[PDB]
């Protein structure tokens, strides 16, 4: 009869057939990931082509229902999600060119192999050969060689490809009534039609700058401390007044600073909180790790894992004969099928990753009552944030003592909390200026603020201004230094890590206030608290049905992302860094004083 | 995937109690006539449940048998079985033989 009922029946049929087809595609992807064989690759490609053709046909059929004659918010949200053209608005030649460019960037990044000139008989791939050198070497010229040679090969291959990529993506985005591709990415946080809780695409950049302006003193003190410690490690390369050399940050790109914990430890004489040896002594299997994680999630009041989870998940590496992807991934295959694909070792990192992926599984289970096209996070930040809060809670020494993994006579003094907070800052705080600088640079590239001949002169200028990292030698416009990273070369949004980092500590403060913890925020554990789990599950059950601003009101009581929980989390470390930086100079100079 | 089990997803009105609908006529959700083709606003009533063993417990197939008991003015003949206490003779007992 009416347009709204027609759209509701169309959405119901859509949902019904979509769930089954997504199940088939996800099961084919699972069979590829647990069994790398050519027929599984062919089945995955066939299922993906069927899924994409079905999404094309439902996008073609959804547009015939006009939006303004529908008053129900959930129906309007699903129709808005379905009616997006995607690449279909672009011409077939340019769409084929864009798909070819994305595939060849994927092959260039995945099969990029670089080794030393005059020794070409064997070379090391993108990850295993070079990751260990970047994370463990202490030699200046070896890291400089690896960094400059990999950015030479990858940038000189990818620069014309990226120049075509920006033009094609801007054409697709302006064909979809967006300002640029950056506006297309910022439209994920756009809330329209809700009174008071509306969020605009232009408000996101202002909120990111407003939060980063409060990030900046803590990052300046951390940068000064890491600069002083790297001056101790490398005597003559690092200047007291200048930026850090780029190849010394412990990773390939500077994404994380967590590989500098050995060099920048405050109290090496004090012990670590490593519980690996205790699990080795008690012979803890990975099944016991996941059962302890399930005990953690039932302690907070969340539902326990299904029988199909224990039957159908691969929680151990299969062997030499059978090949599988080693990356830990939680799979919501559809129809109540939830699995974890992780090659779990007996380490603290795999235990925290098991908690993180089971948090992903709990988030997927919570919105199982929702319709299929609303089965997502309210934004891209919440989905990772609900795993990162489990990674926060499981890593606490109180949780390790509660489950018996830590000795009951372990002395928790201030020095171990300071060095633990410094490790968490090197992991968590250090990625924030890199993320903000990369996303702001990509937004200015898509917006056309930076011409193609001036991409890199601005970029290093941004890195000195924001990240406080100086180039070893200057790079001209033949280089493509951003696109050596996985997310930018393979068309992924990058602001999800910034939003995840802030939502992580906002959720942590909200659940610790729910659990009535009376001490420091980093000493807080959310186990045994039914009310904290209920407050979590109230937001978790919504999925994408409600705006992320209303969900954040449901958790923390605020209508916007906030930076104060992060500063409250690291406040003992902030006071300690302010005490330790009395003689040294906080802040950096953009001049060429260390090396150029 | 077992596509042999189906369910009626649409119909203009709700069913009466103990009604069976086996019609395969195209559901008309819009003003336009379907004319037997599953085009715009016109969908097929019966949809399969792709029952796979790896499904969740809320999606696994369940066989349901509903027994309906009615009493009508005809003589009731479907009676539940009665038992037979071991016959005792030569004693003063309370006997119940066929009512
Ligand atoms: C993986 O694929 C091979 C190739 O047919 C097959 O023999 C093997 O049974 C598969 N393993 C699993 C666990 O499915
Ligand atoms: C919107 O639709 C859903 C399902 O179609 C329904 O449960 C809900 O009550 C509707 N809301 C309004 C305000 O009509
Ligand atoms: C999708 O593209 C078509 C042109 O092919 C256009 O008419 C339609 O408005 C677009 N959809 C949206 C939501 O803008
Ligand atoms: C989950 O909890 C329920 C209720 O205690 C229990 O019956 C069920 O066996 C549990 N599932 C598993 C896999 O242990
Ligand atoms: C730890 O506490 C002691 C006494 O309470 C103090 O002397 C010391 O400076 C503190 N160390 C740090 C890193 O806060
Ligand atoms: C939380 O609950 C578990 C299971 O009842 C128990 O073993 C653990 O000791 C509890 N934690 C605390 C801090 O009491």
């Amino acid at each position: 009869s009416t347009i709204e009922e027609q759209a509701k029946t169309f959405l119901d049929k859509f949902n019904h057939e979509a769930e089954d087809l997504f199940y088939q595609s996800s099961l084919a992807s699972w069979n590829y990931n647990t069994n790398i064989t050519e027929e599984n690759v062919q089945n995955m490609n066939n299922a993906g082509d069927k899924w994409s053709a079905f999404l094309k046909e439902q996008s073609t059929l959804a547009q015939m229902y006009p939006l303004q004659e529908i008053q129900n918010l959930t129906v309007k949200l699903q129709l808005q999600a379905l009616q997006q053209n995607g690449s279909s608005v672009l011409s077939e030649d340019k769409s084929k060119r864009l798909n070819t460019i994305l595939n060849t960037m994927s092959t260039i990044y995945s099969t990029g192999k670089v080794c030393n000139p005059d020794n070409p008989q064997e070379c090391l791939l993108l990850e295993p050969g070079l990751n260990e050198i970047m994370a463990n070497s202490l030699d200046y010229n070896e890291r400089l060689w690896a960094w400059e040679s990999w950015r030479s090969e990858v940038g000189k291959q990818l620069r014309p490809l990226y120049e075509e990529y920006v033009v094609l993506k801007n054409e697709m985005a302006r064909a979809n009534h967006y300002e640029d591709y950056g506006d297309y990415w910022r439209g994920d946080y756009e809330v329209n039609g809700v009174d008071g809780y509306d969020y605009s695409r232009g408000q996101l950049i202002e909120d990111v700058e407003h939060t980063f302006e409060e990030i900046k003193p803590l990052y300046e003190h951390l940068h000064a401390y890491v600069r002083a410690k790297l001056m101790n490690a490398y005597p003559s390369y690092i200047s007291p007044i200048g930026c850090l050399p780029a190849h010394l940050l412990g990773d390939m790109w500077g994404r994380f600073w967590t590989n500098l914990y050995s060099l920048t430890v405050p109290f090496g004489q004090k012990p670590n909180i490593d519980v690996t040896d205790a699990m080795v002594d008690q012979a803890w299997d990975a099944q016991r790790i996941f059962k302890e994680a399930e005990k953690f999630f039932v302690s907070v009041g969340l539902p326990n894992m299904t029988q199909g989870f224990w039957e159908n998940s691969m929680l151990t590496d299969p062997g030499n004969v059978q090949k599988a992807v080693c990356h830990p991934t939680a799979w919501d295959l559809g129809k109540g099928d939830f699995r974890i694909l992780m090659c779990t070792k007996v380490t603290m990192d795999d235990f925290l990753t098991a908690h993180h992926e089971m948090g992903h599984i709990q988030y997927d289970m919570a919105y199982a009552a929702q319709p299929f096209l609303l089965r997502n996070g309210a934004n891209e930040g919440f989905h990772e944030a609900v795993g990162e809060i489990m990674s926060l809670s499981a890593a606490t020494p109180k949780h390790l003592k509660s489950i018996g993994l830590l000795s009951p006579d372990f002395q928790e003094d201030n020095e171990t909390e300071i060095n633990f907070l410094l490790k968490q800052a090197l992991t968590i705080v250090g990625t924030l200026p890199f993320t903000y600088m990369l996303e702001k640079w990509r937004w200015m590239v898509f917006k056309g603020e930076i011409p193609k001949d001036q991409w890199m002169k601005k970029w290093w200028e941004m890195k000195r201004e924001i990240v406080g990292v100086v180039e070893p030698v200057p790079h001209d416009e033949t280089y493509c230094d951003p696109a050596s990273l996985f997310h930018v070369s393979n068309d992924y949004s990058f602001i999800r890590y910034y939003t995840r980092t802030l939502y992580q500590f906002q959720f942590q403060e909200a659940l610790c206030q729910a659990a009535k913890h009376e001490g420091p925020l980093h000493k807080c554990d959310i186990s045994n608290s039914t009310e904290a789990g209920q407050k979590l599950f109230n937001m978790l059950r919504l999925g994408k049905s409600e705006p992320w601003t209303l969900a954040l009101e449901n958790v923390v009581g605020a209508k916007n992302m906030n930076v104060r929980p992060l500063l409250n989390y690291f406040e003992p470390l902030f006071t300690w860094l302010k005490d330790q930086n009395k003689n040294s100079f906080v802040g950096w100079s953009t001049d060429w004083s260390p090396y150029a | 995937g077992n596509y042999n089990y189906l369910y009626r997803l649409f119909r203009k009105s709700n069913l009466k109690p103990f009604e069976r609908d086996i019609s395969t006529e195209i559901y008309q959700a819009g003003s336009t006539p379907c004319n037997g083709v599953k085009g715009f606003n016109c969908y097929f009533p019966l949809q399969s449940y792709g029952f796979q063993p790896t499904y969740g417990v809320g999606y696994q197939p369940y066989r349901v048998v509903v027994l309906s008991f009615e009493l009508l003015h005809a003589p009731a003949t479907v009676c539940g079985p009665k038992k037979s206490t071991n016959l005792v003779k030569n004693k003063c007992v309370n006997f119940n033989f066929n009512g």
